[PDB]
Formats: C-alpha cells, sequence, structure tokens
C-alpha cells in the first residue's frame, strides 16, 4: 500500500505496537531474490526519536 | 576519579537544531554491540527531552 496507518495516546511507554508494513517481489518464491529487511531512515519532525522495527 | 571535561551551550540561537554539545562512547564498541543512553534531569525529568543522544 502507499498509505500505513496507527494511532496512539500520549503520554507512552516503550514497545507499544504500532503495526506492520508489508512487500513483495516479482523473483521466484521460496528463494533469496525475495527475501526481504527493513529499518528506519528518518521522521518528521526529525526529533524526539520514538520508534523501532522488526529487521 | 579525575575531573570531568565541560561542554558551553549558547542561548536563544536559531539552530539549526539539534545542536551539538559532547561525545563519549564506551571503548568495547569495538569489542560488543553497545547503544548509548540518556538520564536526569534535562531529559527524563523536568525540564523534558532538552538534551539527546545519538544511541
Amino acid at each position: 500500500e502507499e498509505t500505513y496507518t496507527f494511532t496512539i495516546f500520549e503520554n507512552c511507554r516503550v514497545g507499544t505496537t504500532v503495526g506492520q508494513v508489508c512487500a513483495t517481489d516479482k523473483d521466484e518464491p521460496d528463494t533469496m531474490h525475495t527475501r526481504l529487511k527493513y529499518s528506519i531512515i528518518g521522521q518528521v519532525p526529525p526529533s524526539p526519536t520514538l520508534f523501532s522495527m522488526h529487521p | 576519579r579525575w575531573a570531568p571535561i565541560p561542554c558551553s551551550m549558547l542561548e536563544n540561537s536559531l539552530g539549526p537544531f539539534p545542536l551539538f554539545l559532547q561525545q563519549v562512547q564506551s571503548d568495547t564498541a569495538q569489542n560488543y554491540t553497545i547503544y548509548y543512553s540518556i538520564r536526569g534531569p534535562g531529559v527524563d525529568q523536568e525540564p523534558r527531552n532538552l538534551f539527546y543522544v545519538e544511541r
């Protein structure tokens, strides 16, 4: 999708889950050529540091 | 225990922010997988998140 959304209250705790992002690849299934890995590349506004994700 | 190294921050600036102050790191970072953390007044106590570290 081009839109991935969550809602949370303020005054939170570390580890509060905020959902998942997903992807699929036109190479052959059950191979490396479609195996994936994930990361964070920025936030707006840039600070504070607030989030984390499953590699 | 020997004396601390000082750092100095000017008032009412326009940045750009975040504005750099200090760098320390554990001499074991080439030896273990480490990240850095901060606490005290000026972050987890008031005034809050006034200072930040990059882990």
